[PDB]
C-alpha cells in the first residue's frame, strides 16, 4: 500500500502502455497515485479518450491489481496482421512504435475478414479493458489499412454495447497526424463475456486489469 | 469534389410551412457538423441552426421552436424543416460543413472548433402573401449612332417578377466579359426589376449575335431574347 | 448572449497596403473558438482563420490572424485587386454560434469617368401600356454618382430608380444602372429624352439623349 509512482507520465500513459512509461507490472495493490498530470506521455496518437476523469477515480486506489494478457499477441489473431501497427506518432528507442497494452491490427494480405473474439472473465474479479477505434484521413487509408470501406467494430458486454463507425475527414494535424484514434475503457463484471467484432479500424486489447479496489 | 447543395427554398405564406434539403458530395457525411447560415439580402451573416455528428442540435434564439434541424447520414442530406414563417426569414439560406473534436492532451480532453469549411451556393426563401409571376424579358438594343471610340453597350431589362431572384446570363455563359447584372430594385408595384448589360467593341455589333438568357426559377420561367440593334 | 463588434465598418485602401480589421468581443472569449471568413462579392463565405491565428487550408500566407482576450485582428499584409470582399468574425459560445456585423474592404483605384449610355423603350414593352428608358453608368470610380432625368428638358423627379453594382474584384469600377417609367400617354407625349450624368471623373455634366415618342 505504497503509493504507485508514474513518474514523468500520467495515468492514461501507464494504463494504456505508452512506451514513454513504465509497466510498473508487478504493483499489484497501492494507497493512492503519484503522477505527472499534464503528461504529454498520456496519448500518443491523437484522439478523444472517453471517459478519462471516471477511470481516473476508479484506479484511485486498488487493493488487488494484476495485469494479464486477455488476447496474447501471437496467438489471438490468425487472420489479421498483428505486427505492422507501429507509428511515427509513438516513437520510442529510435524507431516507431505503439502502446504496449494495445494492438493495431491491419489486414492480413489484402483481406480484412471479420473478426470476433471473446472474453469470459474468469477472474473473480472486476476487469479493466481498454481498446481503440481508428479514424483514417482518407478512403485511400482505409482501405490501405483494412482494405473493407464501409467497416465497422462492435463492442457489447452485460454493461456496454456500441457498434463504431471510421469517420473519415482531414483534420488539422496533431503530432503530425491527421486521422484520430478514440480511446475506450470499461470493466467487465465477474462471469461477463466481453465481444469484440469487426470489419475494420478495431485497436484490439493485448492486456487486461483484474482489479479490487481500496474504499474502506 | 467536396461539395453542398440547397434546395427546397421558394415562396411561402406569412405563417406557412417550408422544409430545405442540403446533399453534401465528395466527403463522409457522418465526420462533420452542419449547418445553416441564413443572409438577407444586404445584410451580415446569421447562424440559425447546427447539429453534432451524433445528431444533437443546436438553434439561434430567433428560431428556437420555429426550426428543426435533422440529418439523415445515410443519404448525406441536411434538413431544416421550418413552420411559423415571419417576414424577417426572408434570406438567403446557407449550408455548411465544420470539425468539431475532443483530444485527449495534457491529461485534460480539450474541445476544438475548426470554422465552417464548405459552403453551399444558397438557396432563397422569401415570405410574403404576394404572388408569384415570371418576368417579361425587353431588350436594350445599342445605339445606332456614335461607334466613334468601338464601345457599345446592349443589354436585357429583366421587369415585373416576383419574387426574388433571376439570374441572367450570355449567349449560354459563352460571353463573360464586360457583363453587368445589377441588383434588381423593388418598384411601386411590389414587383422587382433588374436589367443586365455588356460592353461590347462596336464594329462586334455588325458581325456578332447577341442573346441574354433569364432564369426565374419560383415562375419556372426560362426567357432567352435576342437583342439587335435598331 | 456574445456580440462581435467589427471595425472599421468600411476600409478602403490601395493595392499592397496592409489591412488591419478588429473583431471586438463583449466577453473573453478562447482563442480556439475564434473564426474569420470572406465573402467575395455574389458568393458563399470562405473560412480564412480558426482557432484565431490557424489559417484553412489554400489560404495564402498574407493572411493572418491574431489576438486574444476580447481584441482580436485579421490582417492582409499586400492586398490585391481580388481582396475585395465583406469580412467577418466568428465565435462558438454555449452552444450557439454569432457573427460580427462585417468589414467592407473597398479596393481605392485612379479616378475613372463612366462611359455612359441611353436605351429608349422596346416596341414590345409600348404595346404593354409602359415604358421604361434606361440609362447606363459603365466602369467607373469613385462611386458617387449623380443622374438626372429630363423629359423635354425638364427636370424629372420621384419616377426614377437606380441600383449599382458592387465593386469589380478587377478593375474596382463600379457600374449603375438608372430606370425612367413612363406610361405609354406620357412617353409619347413628349420628344427629347436624356439622361444628365455628374462625376469626379468629368469636368463638365455629360448629356445622352435620344428623341422619338
Ligand atoms: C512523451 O512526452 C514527450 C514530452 O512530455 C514531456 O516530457 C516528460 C519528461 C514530462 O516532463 C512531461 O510532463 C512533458 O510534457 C513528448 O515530446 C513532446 O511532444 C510534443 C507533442 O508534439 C511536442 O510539442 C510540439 O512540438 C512541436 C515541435 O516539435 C510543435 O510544432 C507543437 O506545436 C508542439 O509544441 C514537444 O516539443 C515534445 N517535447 C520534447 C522534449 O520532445 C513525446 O512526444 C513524442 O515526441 C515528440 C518529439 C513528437 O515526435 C511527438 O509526435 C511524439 O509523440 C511523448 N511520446 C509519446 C510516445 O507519447
Amino acid at each position: 500500500s505504497a503509493p504507485l509512482h508514474l513518474g514523468k507520465c500520467n495515468i492514461a500513459g501507464w494504463i494504456l502502455g505508452n512506451p514513454e512509461c513504465e509497466s510498473l507490472s508487478t504493483a499489484s495493490s497501492w494507497s493512492y497515485i503519484v503522477e505527472t498530470p499534464s503528461s504529454d506521455n498520456g496519448t500518443c496518437y491523437p484522439g478523444d479518450f472517453i471517459d478519462y476523469e471516471e477511470l481516473r477515480e476508479q484506479l484511485s486506489s486498488v487493493s488487488s491489481f494484476e495485469r494479464f494478457e486477455i488476447f496474447p499477441k501471437t496467438s489471438s489473431w490468425p487472420n489479421h496482421d498483428s505486427d505492422k501497427g507501429v507509428t511515427a506518432a509513438c516513437p520510442h528507442a529510435g524507431a516507431k512504435s505503439f502502446y504496449k497494452n494495445l494492438i493495431w491490427l491491419v489486414k492480413k494480405g489484402n483481406s480484412y475478414p471479420k473478426l470476433s473474439k471473446s472474453y469470459i472473465n474468469d477472474k473473480g474479479k472486476e476487469v479493466l479493458v481498454l481498446w481503440g477505434i481508428h479514424h483514417p484521413s482518407t478512403s485511400a487509408d482505409q482501405q490501405s489499412l483494412y482494405q473493407n470501406a464501409d467497416a465497422y467494430v462492435f463492442v457489447g458486454s452485460s454493461r456496454y454495447s456500441k457498434t463504431f463507425k471510421p469517420e473519415i475527414a482531414i483534420r488539422p494535424k496533431v503530432r503530425d497526424r491527421e486521422g484520430r484514434m478514440n480511446y475506450y475503457w470499461t470493466l467487465v463484471e465477474p462471469g461477463d463475456k466481453i465481444t469484440f467484432e469487426a470489419t475494420g479500424n478495431l485497436v484490439v486489447p493485448r492486456y487486461a486489469f483484474a482489479m479490487e479496489r481500496n474504499a474502506g | 469534389e467536396v461539395q453542398l447543395v440547397e434546395s427546397g427554398g421558394g415562396l411561402v405564406r406569412p405563417g406557412g410551412s417550408l422544409t430545405l434539403t442540403c446533399a453534401g458530395s465528395g466527403f463522409m457525411f457522418r465526420s462533420y457538423d452542419m449547418h445553416w447560415v441564413r443572409q438577407a439580402a444586404g445584410k451580415g451573416l446569421e447562424w440559425v441552426a447546427g447539429m453534432g455528428k451524433g445528431g444533437e442540435t443546436f438553434y439561434a434564439g430567433s428560431v428556437k421552436g420555429r426550426f428543426t434541424i435533422s440529418r439523415e447520414n445515410a443519404r448525406n442530406s441536411l434538413y431544416l424543416q421550418m413552420h411559423s414563417l415571419r417576414a424577417g426569414d426572408t434570406a438567403v439560406y446557407y449550408c455548411a460543413r465544420a470539425l468539431t473534436e475532443w483530444l485527449f492532451q495534457r491529461g485534460t480532453r480539450n474541445h476544438y472548433y475548426y470554422g465552417m469549411d464548405v459552403w453551399g451556393q444558397g438557396t432563397t426563401i422569401t415570405v410574403s402573401g404576394a404572388s408569384t409571376k415570371g418576368p417579361s424579358v425587353f431588350p436594350l438594343a445599342p445605339s445606332s449612332k456614335s461607334t466613334s471610340g468601338g464601345t457599345a453597350a446592349l443589354g436585357c431589362l429583366v421587369k415585373d417578377y416576383f419574387p426574388e431572384p433571376v439570374t441572367v446570363s450570355w449567349n449560354s455563359g459563352a460571353l463573360t466579359s464586360g457583363v453587368h447584372t445589377f441588383p434588381a430594385v423593388l418598384q411601386s408595384s411590389g414587383l422587382y426589376s433588374l436589367s443586365s448589360v455588356v460592353t461590347v467593341p462596336s464594329s462586334s455589333l455588325g458581325t456578332q449575335t447577341y442573346i441574354c438568357n433569364v432564369n426565374h426559377k419560383p415562375s419556372n420561367t426560362k426567357v432567352d431574347k435576342r437583342v439587335e440593334p435598331k | 448572449e456574445i456580440v462581435l463588434t467589427q471595425s472599421p465598418g468600411t476600409l478602403s485602401l490601395s493595392p499592397g497596403e496592409r489591412a488591419t480589421l478588429s473583431c471586438r468581443a463583449s466577453q473573453i472569449i478562447d482563442n480556439k473558438y475564434l473564426a474569420w471568413y470572406q465573402q467575395k462579392p455574389g458568393q458563399a463565405p470562405r473560412l480564412l482563420i480558426y482557432g484565431a491565428s490557424n489559417r484553412a487550408t489554400g489560404i495564402p500566407d498574407r493572411f493572418s490572424g491574431s489576438g486574444s482576450g476580447t481584441e482580436f485582428t485579421l490582417i492582409i499584409s499586400r492586398l490585391e485587386p481580388e481582396d475585395l470582399a465583406v469580412y467577418y468574425c466568428q465565435q462558438f459560445g454555449s452552444s450557439v454560434y454569432t457573427f460580427g456585423q462585417g468589414t467592407r474592404l473597398e479596393i481605392k483605384r485612379t479616378v475613372a469617368a463612366p462611359s455612359v449610355f441611353i436605351f429608349p423603350p422596346s416596341d414590345e414593352q409600348l404595346k404593354s401600356g409602359t415604358a421604361s428608358v434606361v440609362c447606363l453608368l459603365n466602369n467607373f470610380y469613385p462611386r458617387e454618382a449623380k443622374v438626372q432625368w429630363k423629359v423635354d428638358n425638364a427636370l424629372q423627379s420621384g419616377n426614377s430608380q437606380e441600383s449599382v453594382t458592387e465593386q469589380d474584384s478587377k478593375d474596382s469600377t463600379y457600374s449603375l444602372s438608372s430606370t425612367l417609367t413612363l406610361s405609354k400617354a406620357d412617353y409619347e407625349k413628349h420628344k427629347v429624352y436624356a439622361c444628365e450624368v455628374t462625376h469626379q471623373g468629368l469636368s463638365s455634366p455629360v448629356t445622352k439623349s435620344f428623341n422619338r415618342g
